[PDB]
């Protein structure tokens, strides 16, 4: 690529988007459990958030 | 740092002059050979803090 | 502290117990940051020793990222085994000495009195 | 008089000028071993008599 | 305790205070250093002999081998110190005060 | 010199005057006796008469700050009639201060070491107080 | 010096550590000592001029008389315990006369008064091994001999040491003497934690370690022995200056450095046994040596001081020099604080 | 908080790989994009706390002081490349190495949950600023106010240090998140007394303090452009951030400790801003106007109320913007007169009018004009002092007057009167120094339009 | 991110620095009171080994 500079900002911010996502799912263990937000699951449906 | 090379490598460096009760040439005691028997096996493994 | 603990079998960098534990992941991130410090090594030996600094001796950049990538594994392995060990030795000596660990009568804070200090 | 003599006499300056003054009673030194010396027997004894670290 | 060890102590801190306290020959304070070393072994071997604590009889030879070695390292210095000044005086040896 | 320190903090504030007094000079007298030996230690002085100048100068120094230190703390404990309390020892401090100044004969140096003495002994009283540790024995 | 006598007394030296290191007899300890003593006098006798002459015999006569003492330690040792082992001692004199012992192999104040001149009369080498590797053997043993250790002596020796190695180095400009004081204040920092943890202990040493190697090898690497010929170091090797930047910045203990590491774990485990105003005047104190590596940092990278015409000559010649893991020591010395839970490696 | 981390650091090998005439444009052009991305943080909850990981997290406070952070790097590029353009060309990645370095630092200070790991962080940043200072100042005594600005700190943050390991030892923890519900009352005695020392005279010098100020019209003035930038708009408001994290712990005994400290910052910008009415240094004028914005901080944080943190953070918020520009008018001043006497060059806006313009819109915000963010802070903070004590209005209310006296002072000195007839140097305003100035001023006035999301956590 | 997702994270993050917290309280009375008491398996200074005994006939009898 004749401009790859131009991408290292950009997917330091998507691959750090991803990281924070991926930090989420070890953050779980409380979904669909806390008393304010627990609630049946719809169908078609596994997990609550992700 | 005391690296116990000594008990690692299975060798003795130094272990025998180190107490009055160990074995002597042509089994000569110390005078406190008993006591000295005595405290050692009194303190053995349990530690300083309980040994004082 | 644990000194005595490692004294029965002494000079074992990992003993035998510490193979009942999960080995440090390839991608654990405190590996990563010794592979970069092992890449910030290869760049400040070019850097010394006038060579370009990206370019020159990747050959040597990558003994360098290797050789801190290995010995930080094993780093890591004995630290996460002591600390094991730590874990191990707190929570055998709670559970032997019961008189020194009493569960404590957890009060809700309808009984408990706090005093109100008002901002005026 | 404030924040230009006295707010930079009170904290900065004589802070400065008491570890200045501490440096170079510390570095006086005549490099005699005979005075080094005759400094740990003093050292010794005040362990000794006037501190009691062997009791 | 008895009542030989408080004389050989009492020498021992004798030579020190004379290791400690310079006039002008660094001679004479190996010579203290030295009747250091002999009161140490002296005590030593009065502890060893009356103990019958065997194996230890080698350790005052092993104290005195090392120690008169140490001894032959501190004449070396001395010469030296005396190959630079024409004396062996410590008030010559105060270069590195700066 | 640790039981110098006991038999000063034994005896109760703006109780007895005299001896607290006498206790604080005889500390001031110790610490001065030390710096006097390690000053004729490491700076050697040029005869044996200016030898026992600087430490009776040292010493008298010292001990003056610690007599009038405790002379003050005791007094100013006695008019306030409050034993326990940390301003007797900042005045006490300031008063020490105010004699190291008099016997180096200046007036800056006596300021500050009113001011750094007089909160270093509040320090001191504060710590008595709340059992603060300074040389604090391993327990963990 | 012949090559292979040089490596003989320097495995030499390193075999009295060792020794001291391995043995559990009280004679092998002081053997291992005075091996050392002996190996080590021909590294500071290396260039033969007088102030190596006058080095050797300042400590020749401290290291001899701290032996003496260390053997009368163990000697009344040996009267009321009847044994050689070296563990605790069973007397508080004996306790007492080998903590001054190993106080004054260690330089520590006030038997510091060595550590500055050895220092300046050796070459950078030989003062590299001196402030490195001749504190293991005494650490190890004060390590051994904890349980016994009088408290208010080595917190006395502690703290007069972290004051007169702060106060020390204000007012030098030779650069032995900088790392001289700098040492004697690291080791009242490693004494302070000693009894409460001696884990911290072996972090100060470590840490210490690397960034004292990292300084005399940068030293070597620049043939600079004072503040004013290290302030040369910009124009003729840029890179110098920012790698003597972070490393005196990281003996200072700034964070987000590695030598924060230490002093931080050593008040994280002074105040978990209440001891509050002795880390606190400790971590104030500190700011004297901070105080003086600035100094250095300003003469060296953060200002350009006037050069001379000849370094234009000196611009034509690469360095030569084996600069032996400058940029390993460089990196641990300066970006190790993410990785300070590696400390339990060595519980 | 990784998505921000992350293209932060790689600025640094967008700089150090970048073309040599790029440069500039490159890390101007992802800083702004990060600056851009930093809104996502205005995911903000009523209740709640936006918190991210067991490491980071963002409530409402942090989170105007990250988008200033990562607003102001740009600007910091913007106002500093004219004059390094003659550096080398190392030295000059090496300066942008250490803008990077410094927000790398500020954006996980602001957002560390843990409040040791913002120990680290907030002293973290002493180190850049430093380097920035005493390497790009352009005088001899920024060598000197390297030291202060160093030697202030860490003698107010070593104690801070000790303080949190025993709040560590105490609580078993220093997550603020636990320390919200685990939070015991401090009662009165003096171990408390000098915990709350330890913990708050960190925050006071870095504030600063009146008193303890003297730090900052050495280390504002000597330092660079961009480190005057990032000093006053940023920096400072570490110490108000952790003030208002570390009060929490300290109830009730604030409330009688924060008695002298008050009287300080009361009776601090009564004198400060005066000391404004007779600067001849323009750079030192606004940097004792700073002492004198941020004694309104202290005084608000001290009397912990909701109004008063509310004026707090408003005014945190609109001192950085008003304060950076400032610098940067005196700098753009300074490029063509080299000098920062504030009487030599005069009658600029017969010279240069557009640039007078921005003077004057950085005037009336400096003196709090309403509707600005610096009139909702300055007035939110007087409503809570009013309602601390009745009498305090006057010392505020005369603290107006004499902000006012030398607001416009600056802006009669420099721009009015005859112009200066040896100066001839006085070149048309840059389109760069112009947009630096509408970067400034042009967020500062869309914010009163919604200034809710500078009001902080209690809003 | 959603309400539900932004609570129920800082519910689990509340719940591991809870535990770290509590486990800190712990070590520290843990490290007190076999530091006080020498009967745990930290803090266990040496002593002589038995196994250096020399139990053989001796010259002697009376030993
Ligand atoms: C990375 C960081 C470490 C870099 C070290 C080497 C730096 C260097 O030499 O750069 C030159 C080189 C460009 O130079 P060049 O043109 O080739 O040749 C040299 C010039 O001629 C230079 O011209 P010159 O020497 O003739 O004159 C100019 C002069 C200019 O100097 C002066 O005039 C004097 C100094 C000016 C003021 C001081 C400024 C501050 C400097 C110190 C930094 C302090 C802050 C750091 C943190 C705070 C705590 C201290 O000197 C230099 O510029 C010398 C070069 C060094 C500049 C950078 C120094 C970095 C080393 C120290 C910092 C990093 C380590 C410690 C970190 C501490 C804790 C974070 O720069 C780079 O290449 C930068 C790297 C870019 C690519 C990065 C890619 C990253 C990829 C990562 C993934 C791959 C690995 C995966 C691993 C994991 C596997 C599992
Ligand atoms: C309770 C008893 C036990 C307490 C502990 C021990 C007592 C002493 C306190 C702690 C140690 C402080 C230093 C002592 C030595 C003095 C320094 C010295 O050599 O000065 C000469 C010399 C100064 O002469 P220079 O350079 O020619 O300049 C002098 C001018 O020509 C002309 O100068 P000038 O005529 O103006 O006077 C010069 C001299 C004269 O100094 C004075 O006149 C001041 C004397 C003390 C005044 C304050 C007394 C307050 C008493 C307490 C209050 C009483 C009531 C308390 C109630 C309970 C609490 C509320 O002042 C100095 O030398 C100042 C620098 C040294 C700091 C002294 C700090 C004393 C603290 C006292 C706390 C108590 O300095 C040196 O040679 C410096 C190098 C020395 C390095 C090694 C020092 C080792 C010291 C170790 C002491 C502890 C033993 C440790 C054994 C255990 C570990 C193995
Ligand atoms: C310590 C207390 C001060 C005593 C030493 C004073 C300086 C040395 C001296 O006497 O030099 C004369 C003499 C020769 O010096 P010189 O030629 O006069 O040099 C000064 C010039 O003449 C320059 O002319 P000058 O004499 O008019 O000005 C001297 C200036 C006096 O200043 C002035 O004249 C103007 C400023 C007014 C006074 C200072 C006010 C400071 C207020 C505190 C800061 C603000 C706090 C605000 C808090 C608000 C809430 C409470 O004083 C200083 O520079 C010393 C400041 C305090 C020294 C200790 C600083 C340690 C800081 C550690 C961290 C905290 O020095 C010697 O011969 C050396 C030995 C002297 C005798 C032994 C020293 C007394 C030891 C007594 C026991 C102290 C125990 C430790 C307590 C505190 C630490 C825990
Ligand atoms: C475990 C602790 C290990 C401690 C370090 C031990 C080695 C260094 C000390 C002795 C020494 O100086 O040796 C020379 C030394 C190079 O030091 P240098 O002269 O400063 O390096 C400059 C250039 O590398 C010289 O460039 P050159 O052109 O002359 O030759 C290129 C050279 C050519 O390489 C070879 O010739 C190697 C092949 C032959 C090896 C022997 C075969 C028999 O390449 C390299 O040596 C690349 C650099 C290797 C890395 C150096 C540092 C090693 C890692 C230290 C531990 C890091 C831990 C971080 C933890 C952080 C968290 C706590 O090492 C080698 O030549 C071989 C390194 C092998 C590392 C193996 C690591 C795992 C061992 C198990
Ligand atoms: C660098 C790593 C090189 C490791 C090589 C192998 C060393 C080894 O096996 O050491 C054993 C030792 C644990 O032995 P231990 O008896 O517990 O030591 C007590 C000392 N106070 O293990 C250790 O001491 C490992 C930690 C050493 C780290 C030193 C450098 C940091
Ligand atoms: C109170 C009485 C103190 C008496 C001892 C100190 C007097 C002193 O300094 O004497 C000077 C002496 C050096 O002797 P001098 O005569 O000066 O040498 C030239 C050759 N004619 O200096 C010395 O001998 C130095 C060592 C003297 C002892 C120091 C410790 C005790 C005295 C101070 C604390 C009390
Ligand atoms: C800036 C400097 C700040 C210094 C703050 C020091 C705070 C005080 C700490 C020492 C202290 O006074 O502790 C109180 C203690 C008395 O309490 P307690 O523990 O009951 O002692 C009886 C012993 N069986 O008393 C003691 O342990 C002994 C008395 C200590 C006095 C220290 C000062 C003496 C004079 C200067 C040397
Ligand atoms: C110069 C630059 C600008 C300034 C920068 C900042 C410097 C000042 C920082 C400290 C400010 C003053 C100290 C805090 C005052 C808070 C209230 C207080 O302590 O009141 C004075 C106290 C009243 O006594 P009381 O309330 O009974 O205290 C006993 C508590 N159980 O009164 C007393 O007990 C008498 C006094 C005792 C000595 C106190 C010394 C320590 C505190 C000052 C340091």
């Amino acid at each position: 690529r004749d401009h790859w500079i131009h991408v290292l900002v950009p997917v330091g911010f998507v691959f750090g988007y991803y990281l924070d996502r991926k930090n989420d799912e070890k953050l779980a263990a409380f979904r669909n459990k806390s008393l304010l937000y627990k609630r049946e699951l719809k169908p078609q449906e596994e997990v609550t958030w992700k | 740092p005391f690296f116990d090379v000594q008990k690692k490598l299975g060798v003795d460096l130094d272990h025998w002059m180190t107490i009055q009760s160990a074995e002597q040439p042509h089994r000569i005691p110390a005078r406190c050979h008993a006591f000295e028997k005595e405290w050692i096996e009194c303190a053995h493994g349990i530690g300083s803090i309980r040994a004082e | 502290m644990m000194t005595g603990r490692q004294a029965r079998a002494p000079l074992q960098f990992l003993p035998d117990e510490a193979r009942s534990l999960p080995p440090p992941k390839l991608t654990d991130p405190r590996l990563a940051y010794i592979g970069f410090l092992g890449y910030c090594s290869g760049l400040i030996d070019n850097a010394i020793r006038r060579r370009p600094v990206l370019s020159a001796g990747l050959h040597r950049q990558f003994l360098y990222i290797t050789s801190f990538v290995f010995v930080g594994y094993y780093l890591l392995k004995r630290q996460d085994y002591m600390y094991a060990v730590r874990d191990h030795d707190m929570f055998s000596y709670i559970k032997s000495h019961p008189e020194d660990f009493p569960e404590k009568d957890k009060k809700t804070y309808r009984e408990v009195f706090e005093e109100f200090h008002p901002v005026r | 008089l404030l924040d230009l003599i006295w707010l930079e006499t009170i904290l900065p300056k004589t802070i400065s000028l008491a570890q200045m003054k501490m440096s170079t009673t510390i570095t006086s030194q005549k490099g005699l071993i005979k005075l080094y010396f005759l400094s740990f027997l003093i050292t010794i004894l005040i362990s000794t008599t006037l501190l009691n670290f062997h009791e | 305790m008895s009542l030989v060890y408080m004389n050989i102590m009492m020498a021992f801190t004798v030579s020190l205070t004379g290791l400690l306290m310079y006039r002008s020959h660094l001679m004479s304070s190996l010579l203290c250093l030295e009747g250091m070393m002999l009161s140490l072994f002296i005590l030593a071997t009065l502890m060893i002999l009356n103990s019958h604590f065997t194996l230890a009889s080698m350790m005052p030879i092993i104290l005195l081998v090392f120690a008169a070695c140490e001894a032959a390292l501190g004449l070396s210095l001395l010469v030296m110190v005396s190959n630079t000044y024409g004396t062996d005086y410590v008030q010559n040896l105060n270069l590195l005060q700066c | 010199a640790k039981t110098l320190l006991h038999q000063y903090w034994d005896i109760p504030e703006g109780t007895e005057c005299h001896r607290k007094t006498y206790a604080a000079t005889s500390i001031g007298g110790a610490s001065g006796l030390v710096v006097s030996a390690y000053s004729v230690a490491l700076k050697t002085p040029t005869s044996f008469l200016e030898g026992v100048a600087r430490t009776g100068r040292y010493t008298f120094t010292a001990a003056a700050i610690g007599a009038i230190f405790g002379l003050t703390s005791c007094i100013s404990a006695q008019v306030r009639e409050k034993p326990d309390d940390p301003l007797n020892y900042l005045i006490g401090g300031c008063a020490g201060g105010l004699t190291l100044g008099a016997r180096t004969r200046s007036y800056g140096i006596g300021a500050a070491a009113c001011a750094y003495m007089g909160l270093t002994a509040a320090l001191v009283k504060m710590g008595q107080l709340e059992g603060w540790k300074v040389f604090a024995e391993p327990k963990v | 010096m012949n090559p292979i006598i040089l490596i003989i007394i320097l495995m030499t030296v390193m075999l009295g550590t060792i020794i001291v290191m391995i043995s559990t007899h009280w004679l092998l300890i002081w053997i291992g000592f005075e091996m050392n003593m002996l190996a080590i006098i021909p590294i500071m006798m290396k260039k033969h001029n007088p102030r190596a002459t006058e080095a050797s015999t300042k400590y020749f006569l401290t290291q001899s008389t701290a032996s003496m003492l260390l053997m009368m330690a163990i000697i009344i040792n040996l009267m009321f315990s009847g044994q050689w082992t070296v563990m605790k001692l069973f007397n508080p004199m004996a306790s007492m006369l080998m903590t001054m012992a190993l106080a004054m192999k260690l330089g520590m104040a006030p038997f510091h008064f060595w550590v500055p001149e050895v220092t300046q009369g050796i070459p950078l080498s030989s003062g590299l091994i001196l402030l490195t590797w001749q504190k293991l053997a005494p650490m190890s043993v004060l390590y051994q001999i904890l349980p016994s250790i009088n408290l208010d002596l080595i917190l006395t020796l502690s703290i007069l040491s972290i004051t007169i190695g702060g106060w020390g180095g204000l007012n030098q400009t030779q650069l032995r003497k900088i790392m001289a004081y700098s040492s004697i204040a690291h080791m009242g920092w490693m004494t302070a934690v000693l009894l409460y943890n001696p884990t911290m202990t072996l972090l100060n040493l470590i840490i210490y370690i690397i960034m004292t190697s990292t300084m005399f090898t940068l030293f070597m690497a620049n043939s600079t022995t004072t503040t004013l010929s290290l302030s040369h170091t910009w124009n003729k090797a840029p890179i110098m200056t920012i790698l003597v930047l972070i490393t005196l910045l990281s003996m200072g203990g700034l964070p987000p450095l590695s030598g924060f590491m230490p002093k931080w774990m050593i008040i994280q485990e002074m105040t978990k046994n209440d001891s509050i105003i002795l880390p606190t005047l400790m971590a104030i104190t500190a700011l004297l040596n901070l105080y003086f590596y600035m100094r250095l940092t300003y003469s060296t990278a953060l200002t350009m001081f006037p050069s001379t015409n000849n370094m234009k000559m000196k611009w034509q010649f690469p360095t030569t020099k084996r600069m032996t893991l400058l940029p390993t020591m460089t990196v641990l010395s300066t970006m190790l604080l993410p990785l300070t839970p590696i400390l339990s490696i060595l519980e | 908080m990784l998505k921000y981390i992350i293209p932060t650091m790689m600025l640094m090998p967008l700089t150090w790989l970048s073309k040599n005439s790029m440069i500039w444009i490159n890390t101007t052009l992802h800083s702004l994009l990060i600056s851009l991305t930093s809104l996502l943080l205005l995911n903000q909850f009523g209740d709640n706390s936006l918190n991210f990981s067991l490491t980071f997290f963002s409530d409402s406070l942090s989170t105007p002081l990250l988008i200033l952070t990562m607003w102001l790097l740009p600007l910091m590029l913007m106002a500093s490349q004219h004059h390094l353009s003659k550096e080398n060309l190392a030295r000059k990645k090496l300066f942008i190495s250490m803008l990077i370095l410094l927000q790398l630092f500020l954006i996980m200070t602001f957002t560390a949950t843990e409040l040791i790991f913002f120990y680290i962080m907030f002293e973290a940043t002493l180190v850049p600023t430093l380097i920035i200072i005493t390497r790009w100042g352009n005088q001899t005594e920024r060598l000197n106010a390297g030291l202060y600005f160093l030697f202030y700190t860490l003698a107010g943050s070593l104690p801070l240090l000790v303080a949190l390991i025993y709040i560590q030892n105490t609580m078993g923890s220093l997550n603020f998140l636990i320390l919200q519900y685990w939070v015991q009352p401090m009662p009165n005695s003096w171990s408390n007394t000098f915990m709350w020392l330890a913990c708050m005279m960190a925050f006071m010098v870095k504030m600063p303090l009146y008193g303890l100020h003297l730090w900052l019209p050495k280390a504002h003035v000597e330092a660079p452009i961009a480190g005057s930038m990032v000093l006053a708009a940023i920096l400072l408001k570490l110490g108000g951030y952790g003030m208002m994290r570390i009060t929490l712990l300290l109830n009730p005994i604030t409330d009688f400790m924060a008695y002298p400290f008050i009287m300080l910052s009361l009776w601090g910008m009564i004198m400060t801003s005066s000391i404004c009415l007779r600067q001849t240094d323009l750079k030192s004028l606004i940097a004792y106007s700073s002492v004198s914005h941020m004694a309104l901080v202290i005084v608000a944080i001290l009397i912990q109320t909701p109004w008063s943190y509310m004026g707090a953070t408003a005014l945190m918020i609109a001192h950085g913007l008003t304060s950076s520009m400032l610098f940067c008018l005196a700098n753009s001043n300074y490029e063509r007169v080299h000098s920062r006497t504030m009487i030599l060059a005069r009658g600029l806006q017969t010279l240069l009018p557009l640039m007078a313009a921005w003077w004057l819109l950085a005037s009336l915000t400096n003196l709090a004009l309403p509707p600005s963010i610096n009139l909702i802070g300055e007035l939110f903070v007087v409503m809570s002092t009013f309602s601390w004590s009745n009498i305090t209005i006057i010392l505020m209310g005369l603290n107006m007057v004499i902000t006012a006296l030398y607001s416009l002072y600056m802006l009669i000195t420099t721009q009015r009167g005859k112009h200066t007839h040896h100066i001839n140097n006085i070149l048309p305003s840059f389109t760069r120094e112009n947009a630096l100035m509408s970067l400034h001023m042009l967020p500062l006035l869309l914010l009163s339009l919604n200034p809710k999301i500078i009001l902080g956590p209690l809003y | 991110d959603a309400p539900e997702k932004n609570y129920e994270r800082t519910m689990a993050i509340l719940q591991i620095e809870s535990e770290k917290a509590e486990l800190r309280l712990k070590e520290l009375e843990v490290r007190r009171l076999m530091r006080a008491k020498g009967d745990g398996p930290w803090f266990q200074y040496p002593t002589i080994d038995k196994a250096l005994i020399d139990h053989s006939p001796k010259a002697t009898p009376d030993n």
